[PDB]
RNA sequence: CCCGCAGAAGAAGCACCGGCUAACUCCGUGCCAGCAGCCGCGGUAAUACGGAGGGUGCAAGCGUUAAUCGGAAUUACUGGGCGUAAAGCGCACGCAGGCGGUUUGUUAAGUCAGAUGUGAAAUCCCCGGGCUCAACCUGGGAACUGCAUCUGAUACUGGCAA
């Protein structure tokens, strides 16, 4: 009901007087299928305490993100932090077929086919941020018709 | 030295949506006056009044639905440094398709649904989405 | 060209069943299926985003009996063919002439219908046919030649294959051993198990 | 395949009608459960159980029967997992805001015995409060370290603890059982047609659980993660 | 930038230069293989690198690694070179096909037999 | 091409297995021998060298080398930048070049629409057909993003007049 998805673990230091002491961060994205995505980042001193750290935060941060027949809208870009993400609707594209760590909140978000490049830095923290706003900057044609020629058959056509 | 007068009002509907303004007022133009009527017929814009004898002001009320503002963006396509024009069936489709891009034809500034039924193109003013 | 070694590995590499054996019994539990496809089984693995999408090619080639060069020409074709991707290459995949005398119940296996139909024994609209990449039309008529006819094997295998889930997009008589390939087959109709979006997608890597 | 245990079928004539697709009636007037219609049901069982447990879900197992009392207690604590043996009390899930306070009594009341005031009162008083937590130990024992509410039920006979899945009906939890033929199959989410009553099947149907359980929770995820 | 700019002068391909020049466009090339000799690599490795210089049939005159455990080039030698550096001593850019024309196979060798030229032991 | 005879008989290698990258253990050696596409391994318990077992990929091929494009938004027209990361002339005037407020009229050059001619055939793509299937051959079309001419439209851009 859930289908968590863990993303990328990395290794982290902090250089005390001793010696370095290292942690852990993890990345996580939940969400039901239906165009609900949380990414969690978490951190802690061992790796399943920091990915259950980003489930419990993943799970309160959650985004409702309206997708018809399990693909986009419309064509959307996104930015943050010189992570720039193109993704296209792709009707039956047949197949999530996205980079790294786009990949994951996708699939977690219920699109089945898009057609996602990521431009500019590939770091993953800053791609599946880039990709909850892109997804988050989509809206629907109900949407646009309600705020704009109030009709779905005048702003379809 | 105010080369684009039409991006030139396209910057203040944008800045105006931005700065959550109720109105705004520009110089106004025959073409000003046409493309703030099509953005009219589409529902972006309500009230644009053209309010002046010798030297015209045309001022518009800038929607908002939500607290989120209507006009979510809006670009300049065919600007004077790259002027573009289009072909029939080669007119985009803003946003796929829940988007109008304003182009200008010979039977007058329209949108691209209504170029396509018109079956004709020409001069891609803006995208407005 | 085809695989010829010992053909229940893969099926412990895949894990899942493969139906590579006939079925007589069940899968036997003389195998040791679920827990060990080589020395370091009982080390489980990872398995990771690659791996599962290669072990989804893995699974559908080792399924059907389709090498890779072949296998992506299936893909190719599925993707220069109208409609949804993986359901034109499992439609592809069923259109074999092997995997038909399989579905018809002429062989128990897919390497034992292969080998009726490499041998010179299946015939189709009324014509021989030797090869095992043969895409059958819909509305064609399957047969076999009175030379193998009552051999043994297609009694033995037909015996068998009464318990294999009657594939409802092909009409079978057994006693003229014959059958009429009625329509491709959608996606709904074969066993939900194999997941197309990853082989798809693995080509469209 | 009567893989190691003995569940072949069951009683005589007071079969349950609901379960006609599980029947072979032998020569002895004594039913025989599909067993090559019980695995593929087993099976979708334990997908589920390694789904609910990897979520990190607390099983609740349920099972007196006089013979299977002590296969749960064995077979569940070799997991993390819940367990009632004994007496189903009535309302311990959908009355759990005051069975809770009955739990408090219990670890409140070990505490205060295990050290303290065990002897300070009277022989008779310890005679009393002594009764008491050997009456409410194998009462609420299993089910004393849950704090909450289970995501799933386990029940060995649906016939004989049909309260506890109408219990875990009332609320939203998956209930499933491994059901006799005489049991009635109808609150139960994922049947599982086969033998009660034999203690070398609650040794198999409740030792595969609980391989599910242990080997389900992701001991390698963690690992990849470390 | 600037549509205008790209007008008066047109935005200019970047020049891809060859790794390796001994003859361009040549999968292998032979040469005479004077002075095989040995070298100590750069500084974090340390062992003896048998290296062989090599005057080639274009009037290049490269030199190049020995793969393998022990060869049997001694001078005039005439050998195969293909390309591929070692990144390890300086200016080594190519190899030598083992197996090939003198530079001959590597005894004992078991797996990885296609290169270093060994024939597949079968009595 | 078809019919018959004989008997599983004549027919499986190649690369890889530290990460990227699917696939792991032991033994031999000891910063040596060697490996390596990039990080980098090798100092006595090397999943990285050599061998064996086991596994993974491809298969009458397999791998290496050379070469082109991709990935590379890493020459960015689509589609990048310029305070400190590479990058705003030291600052101006200024010819050619580029760009141009607003109204009306005319023109139709740009622009748009149609039509005709042409854009060879083969090739790509679609729907078929024939080779036992496929590769291959082939019927019909689509396309050949164009160029020229005639006919119109005149919103924008340009030319001319006020």
């Amino acid at each position: 009901e859930l289908q968590e998805k863990l993303i990328a673990v990395n290794r982290v230091s902090k250089t005390v007087k001793g010696g370095r002491i290292f942690s852990f961060t993890a990345l996580t994205v939940v969400g039901d299928g239906n165009g609900r995505v949380g990414f969690g980042y978490g951190k802690a001193r061992e790796v399943p305490a920091a990915i259950q750290k980003a489930m419990e935060k993943a799970r309160r941060n959650m985004i409702n993100v309206a997708l018809n027949n399990g693909t986009l809208q419309h064509p959307v870009k996104g930015v943050h932090t010189g992570s720039r993400v193109f993704m296209q609707p792709a009707s039956e594209g047949t197949g999530i077929i996205a980079g790294g760590a786009m990949r994951a909140v996708l699939e977690v978000a219920g699109v089945h086919n898009v057609l996602a490049k990521a431009y500019g830095s590939t770091n993953p923290i800053n791609v599946v941020r880039a990709t909850i706003d892109g997804l988050e900057n989509m809206n629907s044609p109900e949407m646009v018709a309600a705020k704009r020629g109030k009709s779905v058959e005048e702003i379809l056509g | 030295s105010m080369q684009d007068p039409i991006a030139d009002m396209l910057t203040r509907i944008r800045n105006g949506q931005a700065a959550n303004k109720a109105a705004v007022t520009m110089p106004s133009s025959k073409l000003k006056v046409a493309i703030a009527n099509v953005l009219k017929e589409e529902g972006f814009i309500e009230d644009f009044k053209v309010e002046g004898d010798t030297k015209p002001e045309l001022e518009l009320t800038l929607k908002y639905f939500q607290g989120k503002a209507v006009v979510e963006s809006i670009q300049r396509v065919s600007r004077p440094g790259l002027r573009i024009y289009k072909r029939k069936d080669e007119l985009p489709k803003v946003m796929a398709g829940l988007g109008i891009a304003v182009v200008s034809t010979s039977k007058g500034v329209m949108t691209d649904r209504a170029a396509r039924q018109a079956g004709l193109g020409g001069e891609i003013i803006c995208y407005v989405a | 060209a085809r695989y010829l070694g010992p053909k229940l590995k893969l099926s412990r590499r895949e894990g899942t069943d493969l139906f590579l054996k006939s079925g007589v019994r069940a899968i036997d539990t003389k195998c040791k299926i679920e827990q060990a496809p080589g020395q370091h089984g009982a080390r489980k693995p990872r398995l990771s985003d690659y791996g599962v999408q290669l072990r989804e090619k893995q699974k559908v080639r080792r399924i059907y009996g389709v090498l890779e060069r072949q296998f992506r020409n299936y893909y190719k074709e599925a993707a220069r063919l109208k409609g949804n991707t993986g359901e034109n290459l499992l439609a592809l995949l069923e259109g074999r002439l092997d995997n038909v005398v399989y579905r018809m119940g002429f062989g128990a296996t897919r390497a034992e219908a292969r080998q009726l139909v490499s041998h010179k024994a299946i015939m189709v609209n009324g014509r021989v046919v030797n090869i095992a990449s043969y895409q059958v039309s819909p509305n064609d008529v399957v047969s076999i030649r009175e030379k193998a006819k009552k051999q043994s094997r297609v009694k033995a295998a037909l015996e068998l294959a009464e318990q294999r889930e009657k594939p409802t997009w092909l009409e079978v008589d057994a006693g003229k051993m014959e059958g009429t390939f009625k329509r491709k087959p959608e996606r709904s109709d074969l066993s939900a198990d194999i997941n197309e979006h990853l082989i798809v997608e693995l080509y469209s890597k | 395949m009567l893989k190691a245990g003995v569940h072949f079928g069951h009683q005589t004539r007071y079969w349950n009608p609901k379960m006609k697709p599980f029947i072979f009636g032998a020569r002895n007037k004594v039913h025989i459960i599909n067993l090559e219609k019980t695995v593929p049901m087993f099976n979708e069982a334990l997908a589920e159980l390694n789904k609910i447990a990897s979520r990190k879900g607390k099983i609740l197992f349920v099972g007196t029967k006089r013979a299977a009392s002590e296969a749960v207690k064995d077979a569940a604590l070799s997991c993390d997992q819940f367990f009632v043996n004994h007496r189903w009390l009535g309302g311990m899930l959908t009355n759990w805001k005051t069975v809770r306070q009955s739990i408090k009594r219990l670890k409140d009341l070990e505490t205060q015995s295990q050290d303290g005031t065990f002897d300070k009162l009277t022989k008779k008083e310890a005679l009393m409060r002594t009764r008491e937590l050997e009456k409410l130990e194998n009462s609420l024992g299993g089910i004393k370290d849950m704090g909450g509410l289970p995501d799933a039920l386990f029940v060995i006979d649906a016939d004989h603890e049909h309260i506890a899945i109408k219990e875990a009906n009332n609320l939203g939890i998956p209930v499933f059982a491994i059901v006799d033929t005489n049991s009635d199959p109808d609150g139960v989410d994922f049947v599982i047609p086969g033998n009660d009553d034999a203690i070398r099947a609650v040794t198999l149907y409740l030792g595969a659980v609980a391989a599910t359980v242990r080997e389900g929770r992701s001991q390698d995820l963690a690992s990849q993660a470390e | 930038a600037t549509v205008n700019q790209l007008v008066r002068k047109p935005r200019a391909r970047k020049v891809a230069k060859s790794n390796v020049p001994a003859l361009e466009a040549c999968p292998q090339k032979r040469g005479v293989c004077t002075r095989v000799y040995t070298t100590t690599p750069k500084k974090p490795n340390s062992a003896l690198r048998k290296v062989c210089r090599v005057r080639l049939t274009n009037g290049f005159e490269v030199t190049s690694y020995i793969g393998g455990e022990g060869h049997n080039l001694q001078e005039h030698s005439v050998i195969l070179i293909r390309g591929g550096r070692v990144k390890d001593l300086p200016g080594v850019r190519y190899h030598t096909v083992r197996g090939a024309l003198d530079c001959s196979g590597v005894k004992d060798r078991k797996q990885a037999r296609s290169k270093y030229g060994v024939k597949r032991p079968k009595a």
